[PDB]
């Protein structure tokens, strides 16, 4: 089975840079076998590149590829926000049909703070035995965050569920929903929940947090 | 599970490029041009070649590939009740050794009589000459140069043959060549491929080493312009006429021989997945290309007689063996370091002969090997038992009537048999069997289905084409005729009987498989016209 | 144009059976070869099995040969794929995929279809409203989805009036569970000058809830 491997696994481009990216099999594969998919999130993979350096129908000319034998890659001239997406090259040599393991592009932006907001359990959740505090973290660059949880001023490490947005198309932001679960006769042999979330941004970490009585 | 493979591509493209390459690449197609308008004449070859001719030629190596198989079993597993196709092709393949090969054997003879400081045909003043020899070529019937009456009189002896029913006697000095002949093919097909396929490389490409020195040579003489001025120059008042169309279209399919049985036994020992639709666009054009050269070979010398020599173009400007045998040996003789041009002229008619005997004999063989592994393990006997047959029936034409023979099986043998065949292949292949079900095939091969212009050649023009050549092929037809001599009505019978005997396979199959088989009629057609394939 | 549309496929016990199927318009089905590719939630493609023109030529992966059987119906125009003794690595978005040929690649996909094998039982959801504890210009607020199975659920706020200031959490698996969140932006003149809504759909449950938000 013919594996292709590509890297970067991920990569950040400014807007008008130059990006690369390459696409490397274990045997020899045909050039006209040789083929580019790009797959934007939520969608359905799209054709892309034929042959290796063929351009399919209403793909822009900024992009461009090449290659031989065991080695390939994907060049785009000037990069744009459309460009944002998965890339997947495929070998059509033999059987079985492989895909790349793909190179996912994203676009660089200036670093933003988070906005950091708690939200303490629901009456309604408060009704069953449960009790879940959540937390959002909204609009910050680059995507790297760290959520810490405490309880009273000691930390808590479990029973925690942590979601990342993909980066938004239009200000190129990431966004996470940190959530702490746990039951309420817990909920109620505390009186203070805080929510604190470090980020490169800021050398202390930026911190919310609530009181239980109010 | 297995079969035996080409070792090498290079070994598959030489015995394509081998057998395709023959004498009618040199004495039919310059010759057809210099007829027909000359450089005009290119635009109907052209436009046969691309419709008719490579569609027909690449169908046949496609179907080699994909179903693995000779002539016999491959149109039986593609169409049961079309079966009988595979056996009249085989029998015409063998009924064409049966002559064909005798040209070789000239050729060779014409060598061997080649190591002199003096050319034997050179003057009149022999004792196998007449009164009435002329140095060179005429228009007059009963007055002959010097090179027809040394072919005639001394190496063939015709003069001592009053027809068809008096033969003679033997050559044995033919017989030698024609033992030589058949022994150099022995021990090329005997191995099979892994020997055919590398020896090929020597005869398929000593004539284009030869031709390229003819053509120097051919080029530095005086008078060469004047020939290339007949042989090429355009004249499209011949272009309206059907019969240059019809000349265009008869060369163009016997030149590359589509649908004879011989491509697909090639194209059967390809890799599965190799590219065939490549294969057959580089070797057709290579044919033809081949053809293109050759008439400057040709009539670069028919000028150089035309001027030094003081002969009328006309007379000198031939068809068939008379060109290689008599007008240009004539030229040669002329020229200083005669031997030398002489001697590489023979033997490249010689190794373009070999190639498609080769190819001829090889359909034959795989045809039977694949349907009776009876005599599959037992090939190195079994050739040996062919060549045999070939030979002792070859020897009525070492005789001095033998070229009466040898006339009869060319315009009857393969001449109407195959057209009629081929016909079938195609009307098999895609009326019955279907493009989509054959264009499905040679995706999974090479990747991607052919074109629809390649879909409409093979269903709707080559239909036509071949039935086009047929048409006026009866229309134009004469009793048999050499020279001033007419052949028997029951000679000709004789022929029709041969061209008939592989035609009536067809039929006979078709009739006989179809009472063999339970059902009803509608329930037994179908089951002979269910692929192998889909039975699985 | 040409449009290729997934449908069947949803929860699967392991070891089941399930047929899959693609509707092919705006083309000659009956040229073209098609093919399956699944997409794992790890988001990897894997090309599965590949049916011919004439579906005369069958290829699989040697990962569900013997399982899954490819099929076609060129008087319908449809693509079959026939699924049994499922495992749950079998988990993923199949797609219906169009190429002839090889050096071409695939073309044309459909929307796909999504494929779940677990042993784990359907179950709604529970939302609950998300509201501050205790400026501006603006607030913020959120809708919690906790406890259900399978996917999908759609969320959106106010019937999907708003679209600005939104952002929805992709739902995480945790002990065969699935929890989801939202939170949504506005201006403290906007809220709680007027009340507010989150909506969220689990078909599979067949769960469709409004909750209101209301300040504490
Ligand atoms: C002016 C004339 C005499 C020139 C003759 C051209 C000769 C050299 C041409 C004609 C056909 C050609 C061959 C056609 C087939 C192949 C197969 C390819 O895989 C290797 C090259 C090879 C073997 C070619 C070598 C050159 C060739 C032999
Ligand atoms: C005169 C000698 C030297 C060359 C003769 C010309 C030959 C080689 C040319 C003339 C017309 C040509 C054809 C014109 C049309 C097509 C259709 C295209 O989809 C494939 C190539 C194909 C099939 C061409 C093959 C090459 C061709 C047959
Ligand atoms: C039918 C198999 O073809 C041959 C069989 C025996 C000897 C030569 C053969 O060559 C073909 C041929 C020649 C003359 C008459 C019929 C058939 C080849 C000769 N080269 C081009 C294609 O036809
Ligand atoms: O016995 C027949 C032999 O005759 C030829 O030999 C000729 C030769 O062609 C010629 O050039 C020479 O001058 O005379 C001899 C015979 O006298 C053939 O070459 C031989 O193959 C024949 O065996
Ligand atoms: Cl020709
Ligand atoms: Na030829
Ligand atoms: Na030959």
């Amino acid at each position: 089975e013919n594996v292709l491997t590509q890297s970067p696994a991920i990569m950040s481009t400014s807007p008008g840079e130059k990006v690369t990216m390459t696409c490397r099999a274990s045997s020899s594969v045909g050039s006209s076998y040789l083929h580019w998919y790009q797959q934007k999130s939520g969608a359905s993979p799209k054709l892309w590149i034929y042959s290796t350096s063929n351009l399919a129908s209403g793909v822009p000319a900024r992009f461009s590829g090449s290659g031989s034998g065991t080695s390939y890659s994907l060049t785009i001239s000037s990069v744009e926000a459309e460009d944002a997406a998965t890339y997947y090259c495929q070998q059509f040599s033999g059987y079985p049909l492989t895909f790349g393991s793909g190179t996912k592009l994203e676009m660089k932006r200036a670093d933003a703070a988070p906005t950091v907001s708690i939200f303490p359990p629901s009456s309604e959740q408060l009704t069953s035995g449960g009790a879940s505090v959540v937390c959002f973290l909204n609009n910050f660059y680059p995507k790297d965050i760290n959520v810490k949880w405490k309880i009273d001023g000691s930390e808590r490490q479990n029973g925690v569920l942590n979601s990342w947005t993909d980066q938004d198309s239009k200000d190129s932001t990431y966004s996470m929903s940190s959530t702490l679960t746990l039951t309420k006769d817990e909920y109620e042999r505390h009186n203070s929940y805080t929510c604190e979330a470090t980020h490169k941004t800021s050398t202390s970490p930026i911190v919310k947090s609530f009181n239980r009585n109010e | 599970d297995e079969r035996e493979t080409w070792s090498g591509k290079v070994d598959f493209l030489l015995s394509v490029i081998g057998f395709a390459v023959d004498l009618a690449n040199v004495w039919r197609f310059p010759y057809l041009c210099y007829k027909n308008g000359g450089g005009a004449f290119l635009v109907p070859y052209g436009i046969m070649l691309a419709v008719g001719g490579i569609p027909l030629f690449y169908m046949e190596l496609a179907l080699g590939q994909h179903n693995r198989k000779g002539a016999i079993t491959c149109w039986g597993r593609l169409v049961p009740l079309f079966k009988g196709i595979g056996y009249a092709v085989v029998l015409i393949a063998f009924y064409v050794d049966f002559y064909y090969n005798v040209i070789i054997a000239w050729s060779l003879r014409f060598f061997f009589a080649s190591f002199t400081n003096s050319l034997p045909w050179t003057s009149c003043n022999n004792i196998w000459n007449t009164p009435n020899c002329r140095p060179f070529e005429g228009h007059v019937e009963g007055f002959q140069s010097a090179a027809s009456e040394y072919f005639n009189r001394y190496i063939l002896e015709l003069n001592r043959s009053e027809g068809i029913h008096d033969l003679g006697a033997i050559k044995w000095d033919m017989a030698l060549c024609l033992l030589i002949v058949y022994l150099i093919c022995y021990f090329s097909l005997w191995k099979g491929i892994s020997t055919s396929g590398k020896v090929v490389w020597f005869t398929a490409l000593f004539p284009y080493a030869v031709l390229l020195i003819l053509l120097i040579r051919g080029l530095t003489l005086p008078g060469s312009f004047l020939g290339i001025q007949y042989y090429l120059t355009p004249n499209f008042s011949a272009i309206y006429k059907a019969e240059v169309w019809v000349d265009a279209a008869t060369q163009v399919f016997f030149s590359l021989g589509p649908g004879f049985g011989v491509l697909l036994a090639y194209a059967s020992y390809n890799k599965y997945h190799n590219n065939v639709y490549k294969d057959a666009l580089l070797t057709s054009f290579i044919n033809s290309a081949t053809s293109f050269i050759a008439g400057f070979v040709i009539f670069s010398v028919l000028g150089y007689m035309a001027h030094t020599l003081g002969v009328r173009i006309e007379d000198v400007a031939t068809e068939g063996p008379g060109l290689v045998f008599v007008v240009y040996p004539a030229a040669i003789a002329t020229m200083p370091a005669s031997t030398f041009w002489a001697l590489i002229f023979f033997m490249m008619l010689a190794t373009l002969g070999l190639d498609s005997s080769f190819g001829g004999s090889e359909a034959i063989i795989t045809a039977l090997s694949d349907e009776f592994p009876k005599i599959k393990r037992n090939r190195e006997l079994f050739v040996a038992g062919l060549f045999s047959l070939y030979f002792v029936v070859g020897l009525a034409s070492c005789t001095q009537g033998g070229f009466y023979f040898f006339h009869l099986l060319d315009r009857y043998a393969a001449g109407y048999s195959i057209l009629v065949a081929v016909f079938f292949e195609a009307i098999a292949v895609s009326w019955i069997y279907g493009t989509n079900r054959f264009s499905e095939d040679i995706r999974d091969m090479i990747g991607f289905p052919p074109g629809r212009y390649w879909q409409v050649c093979w269903r709707f023009v080559a239909p036509i084409f071949l039935l086009f050549i047929t048409v006026y092929g009866l229309i134009g037809y004469e009793p048999l005729t050499y020279a001033d001599y007419v052949y028997p009505s029951w000679a000709n019978a004789l022929g029709w009987c041969i061209a008939g005997s592989s035609v009536v396979m067809i039929p006979a199959v078709a009739i006989f498989k179809l009472l063999s088989t339970p059902g009803s009629l509608r329930q037994r057609f179908t089951i002979l016209t269910t692929p192998w394939r889909d039975q699985q | 144009e040409v449009q290729l549309v997934e449908s069947g496929g949803g929860l699967v016990k392991p070891g089941g059976s399930l047929k899959l199927s693609c509707a092919a318009s705006g083309f000659t089905f009956s040229s073209y070869a098609m093919s399956w590719v699944r997409q794992s939630p790890e988001k990897r493609l894997e090309w599965v099995a590949e049916i011919s023109s004439g579906g005369r030529y069958i290829y699989y992966s040697d990962t569900v040969t013997g399982r899954f059987t490819i099929s076609r119906d060129n008087a319908r125009n449809i693509l079959h794929l026939e699924m049994s003794s499922l495992r749950s690595e079998d988990t993923a978005m199949y797609y219906c995929a169009r190429g002839e040929v090889r050096q071409r690649g695939f073309d044309y996909w459909g929307q796909g279809t999504t494929l779940t094998v677990s042993s784990a039982k359907t179950t709604a959801p529970s939302v609950y409203p998300l509201a501050p504890v205790c400026t501006g210009s603006s607030v913020t607020l959120g809708c919690l989805v906790k406890g259900y199975f399978p996917e999908p659920v759609t969320l959106t706020w106010n019937s999907g009036s708003l679209s600005s200031g939104v952002h929805t959490f992709p739902a995480v698996l945790q002990s065969d569970l699935y929890t989801l969140s939202s939170s949504v932006t506005v201006t403290s003149s906007t809220w709680p000058s007027q009340s507010i809504t989150c909506n969220v759909a689990h078909p599979a449950s067949s769960t469709k809830v409004d909750k209101k938000i209301e300040p504490r």
